[PDB]
RNA sequence: GAAGAACCUUACCAGGUCUUGACAUCCUUUGACCACUCUAGAGAUAGAGCUUUCCCUUCGGGGACAAAGUGACAGGUGGUGCAUGGUUGUCGUCAGCUCGUGUCGUGAGAUGUUGGGUUAAGUCCCGCAACGAGCGCAACCCUUAUUGUUAGUUGCCAUCAUUUAGUUGGGCACUCUAGCGAGACUGCCGGUGACAAACCGGAGGAAGGUGGGGAUGACGUCAAAUCAUCAUGCCCCUUAUGACCUGGGCUACACACGUGCUACAAUGGGAAGUACAACGAGUCGCUAGACCGCGAGGUCAUGCAAAUCUCUUAAAGCUUCUCUCAGUUCGGAUUGCAGGCUGCAACUCGCCUGCAUGAAGCCGGAAUCGCUAGUAAUCGCGGAUCAGCACGCCGCGGUGAA
């Protein structure tokens, strides 16, 4: 059988994508596109690399990710398509890279310092 | 009131503690037993003057050791004083004590007896400048790249303190591949207390 | 509390058990801050000590759910 | 009046809710660590002495 | 700030309307990132325009970009401490900033008893020459060349 | 296969060098060693101020790192059991044995 | 500071007391010490009895201290941070502060350290009567953003079967953990710029011009504060200021001010269902399943020394009606009742649930402050001191402006 393997790490949530040739779907925790997700499952957010490679496609997705909210682990969806197109098409990789599409966000929760309230929120300077 | 104690910076990076321990199920007992070791060989240190004191643990035995500066001051003649201090310690230890006594080779590496000796001449009526200068000169005649002093108290038999004591050579304080040493003593003849913030440096 | 066992101090109870069916006395010097009341205590006059100076109080039948120290405070408020 | 409260807590307690602990070399009643049986500031200082097993400085 | 210039972080368009400045209108009412209430009732308000005096939301959004458009702007640049400024030529960055801030902080000022009819009548006003945000554009036209009494020694 | 031991201490290098010593002695007399399993190293926290009388904000914190090792052995022999019941060196590191 | 005031903790008052005293040295009886219950007591305590039982001996004494009485007293949160040590704030992460040889000025002193452009920076280049050498700065230290190899359990689901579950057939396949490595260092190229630093743009790259963040604060500046951590000279006492008990209180309210929390509303609610982690804690400590409750909870009893198992399947969203604009399905102030749990006990002086009046608040005036991005603004989880006691603290994660 044919299946793919694409991992993705944003907002402390690894996301293994079992991409199979289909019509363009998702089984996230074996649940469909809004059996798990609210209306913030937008087109250019999720389906960005389909407009540059395999246009319009698409193929059906199997994935299991937890960590982050609805908008956080959806950010791990782009890494799955990135590593899938990395597996599939070497010549479209330059069109991916010039459109970005692979620059991992190195952002986590910022370190929260003592002496203050938060990572940056200093206390109310009640002078007088 | 602004500096950081340097021996706490270098600990857990290149140097090691006085404990090969994984303190499980008896924590405060060995803690305030090691403190009893410290308070009980405190009277044993006026003439013997060890520098580093290491603790290890056997199966049912206590394996500690001392690194003295002078060989025959505690080993005695045929093991007389050593067995006696084992018997004195075993009442505080409650466990089979089994020790070893190591003579330091090239014995002026210590920073402890440096502080003890400068506290000795400070408690034996010597003025402040030339004692510090002869300290750094006799450390240089042994060989050391930098020695600093930040002395305070009621200095030279007079009123309100200073922060003085001067140096030699280049000295990496703020680096981390440094291996610097530090000590603070209490020292007084009669006027309150005159502590000594001594510093050495040996070079990597 | 009271319904899972009345909380009445035992030797002070032994002071008031000695005069159960006897005449209503005037003064029993005590401390009177921990024991609550269950209704077999009616009629006495026991010196409630606040902490500085004891002030007595007599005992009616209505006292059912509190202690003796609820009437001599620690205030001297004026 | 400090040496009464050093020998005070070595008794068995009068009832169960008086079992409060403190340091042993010193006598701080506030901020003693029950997993250490040391007070606040002596943990910091004896940690800088290089004698407490384990403990290192923290940065991440 | 003090050292030199800085970037501006242009916004991405919507994957539904396909218009960038609509996202700029989204990202000024939305409190705590709550896209679920505020942005969807903005969708509902522009569909109220589509259902009453309107055909497509993009064209009427451009019509709102007509009738709110800040043509000028002043900025208090003192020299000797006094009230000194001049009607400066507005950047289309800062034009969109001023105009959509007029619309959003007048939707704050409007406050009608339905949480999207204030938005519906707000964009029926800002898209169709009415409401005091368009009259804020009128009053912006007013003080344009009215602080000019101290803005001709420049 | 009915032999398993645990190795728990502070650091990493003394633990896994002693683990390699006892893995050597185990697979010397027989064969079939399992993995020298790294455990995810539970970490502590403390939070201590710097001054005595005032100045709560001047924090100075400390933590703890405790690496742990699990060792299984497949297809044992009486000789590796004898090696694991009469050799618990080094003594500066503590182990947790089972079978 | 006080990282948990119901007694203790505790300094401060009322009552009940003592004086080699609980503490520190020793003699002495030489006892084995304490063990065991009764009377009254607020107890500190006043009064009794049982065995308590030499715990080594070349039979000597010392190895046991309740004890007894004594001496030199012990002792003191009584002053002295403006006699002290030490420790911590402070400019402030601020880049400043020095020395040797040569040379100038009669001499104190000067030249290095000045002039141009360069950086967050006394970092670097070119001109320098100065030629060379330092502490600082950068830097190695940790975390973390990417990957290779190694290691597969208590974790992981590649090859497929069973499934209520990934049970065990299956190995570490993906993942994950931690070990060694490779890694972002102006590393390469084009132009600007004297060819000098540097700058602007590329290529590769996950990370481009020190990736984000931490540890690390020079000389000194300020009689800053600490004798209430401890040491500590000087003046004071020691039948009391030292020590022991019961009740209190540091939680009271005629007012002013700093900080934290909640709504003041139609962006708020109710009914329904439906979601998504990380840091940890854990064997007299966390509770599987079931029962019974409006409920606080109780009951039978299981696991859990931890990658197994308990807190522990997090919240705002998502889709319907609603109060449809009011002191109101906004909100919950104080009060009577049912209780629940900790404790020796919850009037002083713990917390919580439910039932019942439904307070005020109907967007805050000068003057303020936090902050240049997964950050402000906002929503949840755990931990400390702790039998009980968080709008506080310390972290962790979720949504995410200008
Ligand atoms: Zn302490």
């Amino acid at each position: 059988q044919v299946q793919y393997s694409g991992t993705g790490r944003r907002k402390n949530a690894v996301a293994r994508v079992r991409l199979v040739p289909g019509t363009g779907k998702i089984t996230v925790n074996k649940k469909d596109v809004e059996e798990y997700i609210p209306h913030a499952d937008l087109r250019e957010v999720i389906n960005q690399p389909f407009g540059v490679t395999e246009t319009k496609g698409a193929y059906d997705v199997i994935v299991n990710v937890n960590g982050g909210g609805y908008a956080g682990q959806s950010g791990a969806i782009r890494h799955g398509i990135a590593r899938a197109l990395l597996q599939v098409d070497p010549d479209f990789r330059s069109a991916l890279k010039r459109a970005g599409l692979l620059t991992r966000d190195a952002r986590m929760v910022e370190r929260k310092k003592p002496g203050l309230k938060k990572a940056r929120k200093a206390s109310q300077f009640s002078k007088r | 009131g602004q500096k950081v104690h340097p021996i706490g910076m270098r600990v857990g990076i290149i140097r090691d503690w006085d404990a090969k321990w994984y303190a499980e199920k008896e924590y405060a007992e060995f803690l305030h037993e090691d403190l009893r070791i410290r308070k009980f060989i405190a009277t044993k240190l006026a003439d013997a003057a060890v520098s580093t004191i290491e603790i290890e643990r056997a199966a049912n035995r206590v394996n500690i050791s001392i690194h003295t500066a002078k060989p025959g001051m505690v080993i005695g003649k045929g093991g007389s004083e050593v067995e006696n201090l084992r018997k004195e310690l075993n009442k505080l230890t409650g466990k089979r004590v089994h020790i070893n006594i190591v003579e330091i080779k090239k014995p002026d590496l210590d920073a402890k007896l440096v502080g003890e000796g400068i506290a000795r001449q400070l408690e034996n009526r010597v003025a402040f400048r030339r004692a510090q200068k002869q300290a750094i000169q006799r450390a240089m005649r042994a060989g050391a790249k930098g020695i600093k002093t930040q002395v305070s108290g009621r200095l030279n038999g007079a009123d309100i303190a200073r922060s003085e004591g001067y140096s030699e050579g280049t000295v990496p304080l703020h680096t981390l591949r440094a291996d610097i040493d530090y000590a603070w003593e209490e020292a007084d003849t009669t006027y309150g207390k005159l502590g000594v913030k001594v510093w050495i440096y040996r070079g990597e | 509390s009271l319904k899972k066992g009345p909380f009445v101090d035992d030797h002070l109870m032994k002071k008031v058990e000695a005069q159960q069916g006897a005449e209503k006395k005037k003064v029993i010097k005590t401390w009177s801050r921990r024991s609550t009341i269950f209704p077999s205590f009616v009629g006495f006059t026991i010196a409630v000590y606040d902490g500085r100076k004891h002030v007595p109080v007599y005992i009616q039948e209505d006292m059912v759910g509190h202690k003796l120290g609820e009437f001599a405070p620690t205030r001297t408020y004026r | 009046a400090k040496k009464s409260m050093i020998a005070k807590n070595k008794r068995p307690a009068k009832h169960s809710t008086q079992a409060y602990t403190r340091c042993e070399r010193c006598g701080r009643p506030h901020s003693v660590y029950r997993k250490f049986h040391l007070c606040r500031i002596c943990f910091r200082e004896l940690a800088y002495k290089g004698q407490i097993p384990g403990v290192k400085k923290a940065s991440w | 700030p003090r050292k030199g210039p800085v970037a501006k972080r242009d916004v991405l368009p919507d994957p539904i309307y396909n218009s960038k400045l609509v996202t700029r209108l989204i990202n000024r009412v939305m409190v705590d990132g709550k896209r679920g209430i505020a942005a969807n009732i903005i969708y509902n308000s522009f569909d109220i325009i589509k259902e009453s005096t309107g055909n497509d939301p993009l064209e009427v959004f451009e019509q709102a970009m007509k009738n709110v458009m800040p043509v000028l702007e002043v900025k208090a640049r003192r020299v000797g401490g006094s009230n000194y400024q001049v009607p400066v030529e507005v950047r289309p960055e800062r034009r969109t900033t001023l105009g959509l801030r007029w619309v959003v902080n007048y939707a704050r000022l409007r406050g009608e008893h339905t949480m999207e009819e204030r938005l519906a009548k707000e964009i029926m006003d800002a898209a169709n020459n009415t409401g005091a945000s368009v009259k804020k554009r009128e009053d912006t036209h007013k003080m344009a060349d009215a602080n000019r009494a101290f803005a001709h020694y420049r | 296969q009915k032999i398993r031991i645990r190795l728990k201490a502070y650091e990493h290098r003394i633990l896994d060098q002693s683990a390699d010593k006892i893995v050597e002695t185990a697979k010397r007399t027989g064969a079939d060693v399992s993995g020298p399993i790294p455990l995810p190293t539970e970490r502590s926290l403390y939070t201590v101020i710097r001054a005595t009388h005032k100045y709560k904000d001047s924090r100075e914190q400390f933590e703890m790192r405790t690496h742990k090792r699990l060792i299984d052995i497949v297809n044992p022999t009486p000789k590796t059991v004898d090696a694991l019941m009469k050799l618990d060196l080094p003594s500066g590191v503590n182990i947790e044995i089972k079978l």
